[PDB]
């Protein structure tokens, strides 16, 4: 099957910028019949994909002039001139030359640039109510940061705990262009009571050092 | 062209689901294609059907565990997806000629029956303060979470639910000024209609 | 059926 490699996979831009997305296929998409069945879709947040460009460069019904498709054979590009808010979302290339199966690129997220922002980190011990249950969840919020990539570890009495972690991340905030993350470490109440120091540790572009928030159980 | 898909499905591993796609606005002029969108947003083409004549083509990955059909009397296409596993918890689209997409149908695969969450208030340890609410271990989606019955809406991050070990967890943070809390009450309100859950958890200082 | 986006699919 044809592998469709998109780059970049995340593209932060400023309003009004020109945006460029590449799509390279692992083999040529020019068919024996002369056609190149390479198309582009946009999926805006919360919506279904919609066809933008068909057969390399043809704009679909209602698609603005500021979208143009180019390329040939294995190397294709989508260009979005004068990016506006309604353009933000995930762009996919798709080939229907070598089928079955039709294949797709992984998706390139067109997102907004802003200044770097360190996360606001808050840690929460188990509630007294949960302790009565025999489970113990510790929650860490890492809020309103930029850029999006972040990595979180839980350290208990100075030792990483990998099991029992549930992470969730917001999409880019529509109003201030930041990202937020929740991480919840779930232990049994007996495991929780075997240790005293709980730390949420992140790495992020904004600091050379780990960013930490901690509590002591007692 | 409009493609109306059926609502969310919930099944145990091993089972099957049957989802529909009602087309409006020439049903017989376009192959009906089906595409899975996985959690990280990648797309996988499952197969397609010719609705006049009934021929089908499949992605070999799906061949043998997905069956496409149509009903011309009602311009409706169907996909029967068998052999469900956790990888099949995804959104499934019908697509007319690869041109126009339906809104998608969610399929969730879990061994859990409908399960009520526990809801915990998250007070700070011990100029602004961040409070939280944890909604642990429910099935299926959705829940509704508000703060102060929806009156407190700014400074909130309610995180997407995540399915892990067959149950969802969701959390929410809210950030307010220190002059607001604890001097004024802040309560998280959670409803999970499928389990007849409705809880209010006041955030109290520890 | 032959559709323009899909080439040889079902065609």
């Amino acid at each position: 099957d044809v592998v469709m490699t998109q780059t970049p996979l995340s593209l932060p831009v400023s309003l009004g910028d020109q945006a460029s997305i590449s799509c390279r296929s692992s083999q040529s998409l020019v068919h024996r019949n002369g056609n190149t069945y390479l198309h582009w879709y946009l999926q805006k947040p919360g919506q279904s994909p919609k066809l933008l460009i068909h057969k390399v460069s043809n704009r679909f019904s209602g698609v603005p002039d500021r979208f143009s498709g180019s390329g040939s054979g294995t190397d294709f590009t989508l260009k979005i001139s004068r990016v506006e808010a309604e353009d933000l979302g995930v762009y996919f290339c798709s080939q229907s030359t070598h089928v079955p199966p039709l294949t797709f690129g992984a998706g390139t997220k067109l997102e907004l640039k802003r200044a770097d922002a360190a996360p606001t980190v808050s840690i929460f011990p188990p509630s007294s109510e949960q302790l009565t249950s025999g489970g113990a969840s510790v929650v860490c919020f890492l809020n309103n940061f930029y850029p999006k990539d972040i990595n979180v570890k839980w350290k208990i009495d100075g030792s990483e705990r990998q099991n029992g972690v549930l992470n969730s991340w917001t999409d880019q905030d529509s109003k201030d262009s930041t990202y937020s993350m929740s991480s919840t470490l779930t232990l049994t109440k007996d495991e929780y009571e075997r240790h005293n120091s709980y730390t949420c540790e992140a790495t992020h572009k904004t600091s050379t050092s780990p960013i930490v928030k901690s509590f002591n159980r007692n | 062209v409009q493609l109306l898909q059926s609502g969310p499905e919930l099944e145990k591993p091993g089972a099957s689901v049957m989802i529909s796609c009602k087309a409006s606005g020439s049903f017989t002029g376009y192959n009906m294609n089906w595409v899975r969108q996985n959690i990280g947003k990648s797309l996988e083409w499952i197969g397609a059907i010719d609705p006049y004549y009934g021929g089908t083509s499949y992605n070999q990955k799906f061949k043998g565990r997905a069956t496409l059909t149509v009903d011309k009397s009602s311009s409706t296409a169907y996909m029967h997806l068998k052999s469900l596993t956790s990888e099949d918890s995804a959104v499934y689209y019908c697509v007319s000629g690869m041109e126009y997409w339906g809104q998608g149908t969610s399929v969730t695969v879990s061994s859990a029956k409908t399960t009520a969450p526990s809801v915990y208030p998250l007070a700070p340890v011990c100029s602004s303060v961040t409070l939280g609410c944890l909604v642990k271990g429910y099935f299926p989606e959705p829940v509704t979470l508000t703060w102060n019955s929806g009156s407190l809406s700014s400074g909130v991050h309610t995180f997407p639910a995540v399915l892990q070990s067959d149950l969802y967890t969701l959390s929410s943070s809210v950030t307010v000024t220190s002059s607001t809390w604890p001097s004024q009450s802040i309560t998280c309100n959670v409803a999970h209609p499928a389990s007849s859950t409705k809880v209010d958890k006041k955030i109290e200082p520890r | 059926v032959c559709n323009p986006l899909t080439g040889a699919l079902l065609c």
